[PDB]
């Protein structure tokens, strides 16, 4: 499974969660930014690694980072 | 961690065909296996070197064995200029009768291959004469192959596993490698030249059974120990000496004559014996520099630490560099590959111009294969040198322990470095291409006198400083009263001045405008290839487009289509790009070497001097002209011994072109296609019964770059080798 | 007219006019002083 | 937009044909070619003498010097 | 002479080349009537060929065994027309272009939307900067001496 | 010929078949 | 707290497109729970076509 | 030239130089950059048991501590200088 990580520069704009095509990410309450929320990656076994989320992220230096790692039939996106 | 890649459970658990591919490709990257330690890393490398020695010895043993068993060495040594040397027999049941006849050459009783490796000239020059000589040599190397495997196995056993601290004892390894690996081996090699090779050249037969009863020199060791060393140079071979006979044979063992044995056209054996003795003394003294167990010698760390300019223009100088190097194996291998790459080119440049082996100068195809083989080997080795510099920067570099030192300061001004390589490459490309294109247009328009044809005056002035008189510059050794000329008049200059001004050897060939243009082509290739490689190494840790690149490692497919697109952003991809540029560069240098020599050998250098200043000349008068025998190795009218090279020539074009598929079409196209084949397979009766155990998937992004590169490189090399060998051997220059 | 003068200043238009003028100049120098290899 | 762009294309083609007929009229050996089509090579382009490029004006017959054309306009 | 060459004015292969070239054009010349336009044109090429070969001979160009002029760029004072002199002219013009180019980016760098004058040339501004190039060696040396040329 | 007719089919047909079959079973094992 | 509005600050976050350049302070979030409270605007977009970013007080230096 | 005389005079002077005129300087420098270290620690201290300095050989009852390694080191320079002088005189080189 690929690794996904969130860094605390995240402004909680949610754009990565909406971009994700397999629901890897969710918003969780946080006190660190004005939006009072931060991203989270509790379902990386469904993560395919398209990096649509990084494309969505506004922070100078990504707040969401995808490290491609061990391949499974889920990360490889196989339907067979 | 239970199937195929035992060192990578990450891969063992891949359910796709990708598992098998990457298991193969990562097997030698020890650092990235499950649960490697520093100790295991060193120990695996150490045993892996013994296996590499074992293969090298095994390979040489077979070459000896096959020449003795199926070659014509004994006929070659009796008439070295009229016998094509045999590599080995061929036994191919696909052959038709006309192929059996055409390949039956030499004095052989069946189809054979002719050797372009030069081993006959090599082995003959150093003393080998009989098939038996070759047999016991092969057996001895077989023994060395076996011993190398014994030690490899041994040192992987817990009782004999060396500690990390031993592998990092740098001062001791240097002392031993300089004085022993280099020095004693060179001293011993001079001992072989004096005891066996030189008597062989004078028609004597010195072997293990009799070498104790025969003197290498009539005065024994007396002159050695009394200091009367001149006696060993006293009575050198005549310039009319006939190699392997006593005709004009002298008794000197150590000389300094310069130039060539006039009949063999290669260096004097007594010069080569003196050379190996002299450098041995230097290695043996030099190997006493570093401190070991005896309370004298240097600390390399202290030496580095002391070399910091007062005034601060190199910050902290070389402080920290001992452990940066001594703790990083990629740093060490980078320096090793960089240095070996330089001297592999040195070998190619010096062997064609100052051959050591009797009767190799007139074996034109051998000289062509040997030069081409080492310049391509050298090119690959140079790209590896930078690739492991990059890997060093990612895996091993510690910014804090290198703070402000010469290595860190390279990273600080990478934009200065990279943008000047960029500038130098742009300058050389615009002008070199601009000048060739101008000349082409002038030829096109029937006005060759309007070419731009710059004389390589700086190099011609260097040839004149060396004593060549072709250009009238009269400098240094070309002068009449330079102290340089006066000091060497009594020693090596008579034989050297003779060789350098003989214009039918390869020592310092005459050069004009054609040599100017292609040397700037070559400088373009060196500059651009290092641009790719330096930019690759210096951005490996990070760029503005990917400031955390170090967190992703040396090779990764990319960083996705965001931030504008990031294909081919890793340091591994910069290497991949540089291979094309290295293959380009060596292509230019080897084209040049070959075309300069084939027109030399044919007796009309003017074909090169005139057709090389424009590019249509290269295409037509080099490639097209010299392809006619090769492409007729088989035709609707039959075939001949050039048939193999004609077939390999096209084979090379085919492999190269197949590489283009993996390089141009990328993964997603092929993954979707494979899916329709997964469907089709699971819906086809009878074939339904059979099921794959590994899910079929398109190759990885990086994988395809590699597979394409390998196809490209393989076809590149096979195409040119087929052409090189056929064109040169079809006529003998 | 001022819109037209703005368009005539756009990168491609200003480039052809500039390079056209340049080409004419270099062609006429080569018609008047052809075959110059030195200087 | 596509309708008027089509007119734009047709404008370009007619201008292209105008030049083809104009070069046949003004810079060709078509009149000479009619008397000897088996030998005279169709030519309808002539290069100005500059930087040695006159050599592209070839001896095509009909007392003419020019580039041999292969568009086939003469046969039309 | 230099690099074993000989002056093109003394070179036999140089003279042969001119002769073979004129003979080539005369083979075409003889196809056409002497008043005809092709005859005049081929004759114009012939005279230009003759002017060219005499010109290279009179300029001091050295020739190789090939009968072609070979340029001496080493610095030798008999051959400054082959590199030093046209090269000084190139650097003077090249620096003029670059200095003018930098003048324009600097002139517009503090404008409201600077990329607007990069895709739509402010030609009036450019006509005012185009002649700053005449003195780029003095202007560039002056900006250097007072910290204006390079940023820190 | 008495030995090439033995080793050429051995190293070019038998050994690769035995090797390819051996490696097929190791890579497929679990 | 933080630099004043319209302050000209040099960027000291290494991985930032504008590292060692300068931008203008838009606002400073006064909530002391905000880890990166200094909003900065720059005149050139980064590779994501974004022109503004939040920075820490230690990542910004008035000039 | 008598070889024994040249060799034994060269070695004599070299041994004399290393004992009476250059001894302090050579010792000072060896102390300055001492044993080779890997990561701040001598090869032996890191576990290279084969890197142990042979204190037994280094011991000497010579007043200044001139030991057997010094004799080998300065004695080698003497033999090298001697055989340079002998071989150089054996030839008839003319500059
Ligand atoms: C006298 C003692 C001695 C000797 C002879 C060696 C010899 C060697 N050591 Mg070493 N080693 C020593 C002491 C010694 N060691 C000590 C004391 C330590 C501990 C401090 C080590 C620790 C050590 C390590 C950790 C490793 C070695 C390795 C090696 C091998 C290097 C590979 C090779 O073959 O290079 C051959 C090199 C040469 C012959 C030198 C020539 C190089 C030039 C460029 C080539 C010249 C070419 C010449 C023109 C040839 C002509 C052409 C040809 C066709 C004839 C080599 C056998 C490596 C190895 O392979 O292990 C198996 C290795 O990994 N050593
Ligand atoms: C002393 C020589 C030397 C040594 C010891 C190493 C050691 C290493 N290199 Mg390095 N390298 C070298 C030379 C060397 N290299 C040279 C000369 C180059 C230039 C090509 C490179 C370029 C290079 C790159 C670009 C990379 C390495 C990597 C590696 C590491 C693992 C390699 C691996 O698992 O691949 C094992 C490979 C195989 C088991 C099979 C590979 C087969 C190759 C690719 C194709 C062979 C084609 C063949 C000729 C086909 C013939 C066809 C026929 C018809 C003729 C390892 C640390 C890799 C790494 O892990 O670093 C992080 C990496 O990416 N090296
Ligand atoms: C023949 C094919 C070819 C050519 C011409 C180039 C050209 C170049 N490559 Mg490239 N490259 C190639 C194949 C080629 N490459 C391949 C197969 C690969 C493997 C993927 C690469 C990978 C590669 C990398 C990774 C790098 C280069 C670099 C370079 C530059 C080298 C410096 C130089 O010569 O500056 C001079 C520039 C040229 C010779 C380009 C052509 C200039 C033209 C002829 C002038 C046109 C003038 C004319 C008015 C145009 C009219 C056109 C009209 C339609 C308007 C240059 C732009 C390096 C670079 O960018 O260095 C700065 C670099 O980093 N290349
Ligand atoms: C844009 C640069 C440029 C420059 C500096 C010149 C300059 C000159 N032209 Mg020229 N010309 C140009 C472009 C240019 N022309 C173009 C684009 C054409 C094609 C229509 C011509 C067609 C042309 C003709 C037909 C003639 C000139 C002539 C002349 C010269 C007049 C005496 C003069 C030096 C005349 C000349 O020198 O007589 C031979 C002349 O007869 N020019
Ligand atoms: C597809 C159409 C086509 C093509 C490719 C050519 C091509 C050619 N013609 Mg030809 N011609 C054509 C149509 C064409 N013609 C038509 C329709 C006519 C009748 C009006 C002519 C009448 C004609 C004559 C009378 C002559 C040629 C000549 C030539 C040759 C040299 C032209 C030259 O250098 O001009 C010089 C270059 C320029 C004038 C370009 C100036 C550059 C400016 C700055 C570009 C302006 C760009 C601007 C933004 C857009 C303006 C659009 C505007 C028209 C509204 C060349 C082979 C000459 C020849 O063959 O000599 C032996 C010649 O004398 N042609
Ligand atoms: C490869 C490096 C190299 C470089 C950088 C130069 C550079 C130069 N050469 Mg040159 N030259 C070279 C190799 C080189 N040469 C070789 C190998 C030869 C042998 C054929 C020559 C033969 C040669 C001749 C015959 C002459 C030059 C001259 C010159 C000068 C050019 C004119 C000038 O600016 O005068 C400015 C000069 C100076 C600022 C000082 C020059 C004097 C000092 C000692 C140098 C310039 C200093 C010419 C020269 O010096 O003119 C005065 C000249 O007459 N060169
Ligand atoms: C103001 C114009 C200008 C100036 C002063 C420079 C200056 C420089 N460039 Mg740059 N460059 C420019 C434009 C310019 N460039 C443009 C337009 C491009 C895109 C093609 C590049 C691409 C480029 C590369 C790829 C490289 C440089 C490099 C360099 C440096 C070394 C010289 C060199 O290689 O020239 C090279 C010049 C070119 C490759 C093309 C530029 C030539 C154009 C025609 C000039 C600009 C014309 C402009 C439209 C003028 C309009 C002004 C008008 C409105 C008044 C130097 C700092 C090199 C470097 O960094 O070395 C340290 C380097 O690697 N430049
Ligand atoms: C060292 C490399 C080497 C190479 C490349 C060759 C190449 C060849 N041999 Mg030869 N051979 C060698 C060594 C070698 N030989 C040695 C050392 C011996 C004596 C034991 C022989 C004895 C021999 C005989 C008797 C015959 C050949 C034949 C042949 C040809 C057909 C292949 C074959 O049957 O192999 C035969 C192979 C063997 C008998 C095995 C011995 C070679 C060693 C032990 C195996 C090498 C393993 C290899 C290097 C694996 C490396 C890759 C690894 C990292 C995974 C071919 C030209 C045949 C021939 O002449 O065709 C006309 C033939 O009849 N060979
Ligand atoms: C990235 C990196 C890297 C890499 C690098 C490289 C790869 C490099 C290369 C380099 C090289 C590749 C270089 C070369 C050089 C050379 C030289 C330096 C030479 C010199 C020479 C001389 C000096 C000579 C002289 C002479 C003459 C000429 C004549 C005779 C006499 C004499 C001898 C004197 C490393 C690993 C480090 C690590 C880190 C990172
Ligand atoms: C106790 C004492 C004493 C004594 C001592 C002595 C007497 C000493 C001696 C010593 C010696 C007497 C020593 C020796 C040494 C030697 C050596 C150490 C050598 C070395 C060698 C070498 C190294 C060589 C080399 C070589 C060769 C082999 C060949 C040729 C070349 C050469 C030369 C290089 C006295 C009385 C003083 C005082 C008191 C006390
Ligand atoms: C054509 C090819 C396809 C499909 C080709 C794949 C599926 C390879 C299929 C190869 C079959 C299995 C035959 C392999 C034959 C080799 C000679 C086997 C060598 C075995 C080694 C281990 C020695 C994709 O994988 C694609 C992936 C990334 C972009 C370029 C490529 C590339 O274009």
């Amino acid at each position: 499974s690929h690794s996904v990580k969130i860094y605390d520069t995240c402004i909680g704009c949610t754009q990565c969660v909406r971009a994700c095509p397999t629901d890897v990410l969710e918003m969780i309450p946080w006190g660190g930014c004005k939006a009072k929320q931060i991203a989270s990656a509790p379902r990386t076994e469904d993560c395919v690694g398209c990096k649509r989320c990084e494309s969505a992220c506004p922070t100078d230096f990504l707040s969401v980072r995808v490290y491609l790692w061990h391949e499974t039939t889920r990360s490889m996106g196989l339907a067979y | 961690a239970l199937r195929f890649p035992r060192f990578s459970q990450g891969l063992a658990q891949d359910p796709t065909t990708r598992r098998i591919w990457f298991g193969i490709a990562t097997a030698h990257d020890f650092e990235s296996h499950d649960d490697i330690t520093e100790g295991r890393l060193y120990q695996n490398i150490f045993a892996s070197h013994f296996g590499q020695l074992a293969i090298i010895f095994l390979w040489t043993s077979g070459n000896l064995f096959h020449v003795a068993w199926q070659g014509n060495f004994e006929a070659w040594v009796q008439d070295p200029l009229h016998v094509r040397p045999i590599a080995h027999a061929i036994w191919d049941p696909h052959f038709g009768q006309p192929a059996v006849e055409a390949f039956t050459r030499g004095g052989a009783l069946g189809p054979v291959n002719i050797a372009y490796s030069g081993v006959y000239q090599w082995w003959y020059t150093i003393g080998l004469r009989t098939n038996e000589d070759l047999y016991t040599g092969a057996i001895f190397l077989l023994f060395l192959s076996f011993i190398s495997l014994l030690a490899g196995w041994l040192h992987l056993q817990p009782k004999w596993k060396p500690s990390v601290s031993w592998f990092k004892n740098a001062e001791s390894r240097l002392n031993h490698h300089l004085s022993g690996l280099f020095g004693v081996s060179s001293l011993a090699w001079a001992g072989h030249l004096v005891h066996v090779a030189i008597p062989g050249s004078r028609g004597e037969y010195v072997r293990w059974n009799n070498f104790l009863s025969v003197l290498p020199h009539p005065q024994g060791l007396g002159p050695l120990f009394t200091g009367q060393w001149n006696l060993y140079a006293q009575n050198p071979d005549s310039s009319n000496h006939l190699f392997s006979t006593s005709q004009g044979a002298g008794t000197a063992i150590l000389t300094l004559l310069g130039g060539f044995h006039p009949q063999t056209q290669s260096l004097w054996l007594t010069d080569m014996a003196h050379h190996h003795l002299a450098i041995a003394i230097l290695f043996l003294i030099g190997g006493h520099m570093y401190r070991t167990n005896f309370g004298i010698g240097h600390s390399i760390k202290y030496i580095l630490e002391a070399h910091i300019p007062p005034g601060g223009r190199l910050g902290r100088g070389h402080k920290g560099l001992y452990d940066t190097i001594n703790n990083s194996i990629h740093f060490q291998l980078g320096l090793a590959l960089a240095s070996l790459g330089v001297i592999t080119s040195l070998v190619a440049q010096h062997m064609y111009s100052l051959p050591a082996y009797a009767f190799i100068a007139q074996d034109f195809t051998t000289q062509a294969a040997l030069y081409t083989h080492h310049q391509y080997i050298a090119g690959f080795i140079m790209t590896g040198a930078f690739a492991h510099g990059a890997i060093f920067f990612i895996r091993d570099y510690n910014p804090e322990q290198n703070a402000d030192n010469v290595l860190a300061r390279m990273l600080e001004h990478k934009e200065a470095i990279i943008s000047h390589l960029s500038w130098a490459s742009l300058f050389l490309g615009f002008h070199t291409l601009g000048l060739y294109v101008h000349n082409d247009v002038m030829l096109a328009f029937g006005t060759p006198e309007k070419q731009i044809l710059i004389e390589p005056i700086f190099a011609q002035w260097i040839q004149s400083a060396h004593g060549k008189t072709s250009y009238g510059f009269d400098v240094l050794l070309s002068s009449t009263n330079s102290p340089a000329l006066n000091a060497g008049r009594s020693i090596w200059l008579p034989g050297w001045l003779n060789a350098i001004n003989e214009n039918s050897n390869s020592l310092f060939l005459t050069i004009g405008p054609g040599d100017f243009l292609v040397h700037h082509a070559i400088a373009l290739g060196l500059h651009t290839t290092t641009l790719i490689l330096v930019k690759g190494a210096l951005d490996a840790r990070g760029s503005k487009l990917m400031p955390d690149k170090k967190d992703f490692g040396y090779s990764f497919p990319c960083d996705g289509p965001g931030r504008g697109g990031t294909c081919d952003i890793s340091a591994w991809d910069a290497f991949y790009l540089a291979v094309f540029w290295m293959l380009n560069t060596i292509g230019w240098v080897t084209f040049y070497w070959h075309w300069k020599h084939i027109t030399l050998w044919q007796g009309n250098v003017s074909q090169f001097n005139e057709s090389s200043t424009y590019l249509m000349g290269w295409l037509r008068d080099y490639l097209w002209l010299n392809s006619s025998q090769l492409i007729n190795g088989y035709n609707p009218f039959g075939m001949n011994s050039l048939s193999v090279w004609a077939w390999m020539f096209l084979f090379g074009h085919l492999v190269w072109a197949t590489g283009f598929m993996f390089l141009i079409s990328w993964r997603g196209y092929w993954q979707e296609l494979i899916e329709t084949l997964a469907w089709a397979h699971e819906r086809t009766p009878l074939a339904n019964l059979i099921r794959w155990r590994d899910k079929p998937v398109a190759l990885s992004i990086v994988q395809a770059r590699l597979v394409g590169l390998v196809h490209f490189s393989v076809g590149y090399i096979f195409t040119y080798a087929a052409f090189l060998i056929a064109s040169t051997s079809g006529k003998f220059g | 007219m001022r819109d037209l003068k703005t368009y005539l200043s756009v990168a491609p238009v200003a480039s052809t006019l500039w390079f056209a003028a340049l080409a004419g100049l270099l062609i006429e120098i080569n018609r008047f002083f052809p075959d110059a290899l030195t200087f | 937009k596509v309708f008027s762009a089509h007119f734009g294309q047709l404008s370009i083609i007619f201008l292209w044909l105008s030049g083809m007929y104009f070069h046949g009229a003004r810079f060709s050996n078509y009149e000479a070619w009619l008397n000897d089509p088996t030998h005279i090579r169709p030519s309808a382009q002539v290069v100005w003498p500059i930087v040695g490029q006159e050599i592209l004006n070839g001896d095509v017959g009909g007392g003419f010097r020019g580039i041999q054309i292969t568009s086939g306009f003469f046969q039309i | 002479d230099i690099a074993g060459l000989t002056p093109c004015k003394d070179s036999k292969q140089f003279a042969k080349r001119e002769k073979q070239s004129i003979k080539k054009l005369e083979s075409s010349l003889k196809l056409y009537a002497p008043d005809s336009a092709p005859a005049l044109a081929i004759n114009a090429t012939i005279e230009k060929t003759k002017r060219r070969f005499d010109n290279y001979g009179k300029q001091g160009l050295l020739c190789g065994a090939d009968g072609l002029p070979h340029l001496i760029v080493s610095g030798d004072q008999r051959h400054w027309g082959e590199f030093i002199t046209p090269g000084i002219l190139f650097l003077y013009i090249a620096g003029w272009i670059g200095w003018v180019g930098r003048s324009y980016l600097i002139a517009i760098r503090d404008d409201k939307k600077p990329t607007q004058k990069e895709i739509i040339i402010d030609v009036p501004l450019a006509t005012r900067l185009v002649f700053r190039g005449f003195s780029w060696p003095i202007a560039a040396y002056r900006e250097l001496l007072n910290g204006e040329l390079v940023a820190k | 010929i008495n030995l090439p007719s033995l080793f050429v089919p051995l190293v070019g047909l038998l050994f690769p078949a035995v090797a390819m079959a051996s490696l097929f079973l190791h890579v497929e094992k679990r | 707290i933080g630099p004043k509005r319209g302050a000209k600050v040099k960027i000291l976050r290494q991985e930032s497109y504008w590292y060692k350049g300068t931008g203008s302070v838009v606002a400073v979030d006064q909530d002391p729970n905000t880890r990166y409270p200094v909003v900065v605007r720059f005149n050139k977009v980064n590779y994501a076509n974004v022109s503004t970013n939040n920075y820490a007080l230690d990542e910004v230096e008035e000039v | 030239l008598n070889p024994s005389l040249v060799i034994s005079l060269s070695t004599g002077l070299s041994l004399f130089l290393g004992r009476f005129v250059f001894f302090n300087f050579q010792r000072e420098n060896v102390a300055k950059q001492g044993l080779p270290e890997q990561n701040g620690v001598t090869h032996f201290e890191a576990g290279d048991t084969r890197a142990k300095e042979y204190v037994s050989l280094l011991k000497s009852n010579d007043p200044v501590g001139f030991n057997i390694v010094d004799v080998l080191a300065w004695g080698s320079i003497g033999h090298i200088v001697a055989y340079y002088i002998l071989a150089t005189s054996s030839n008839g080189y003319d500059p």
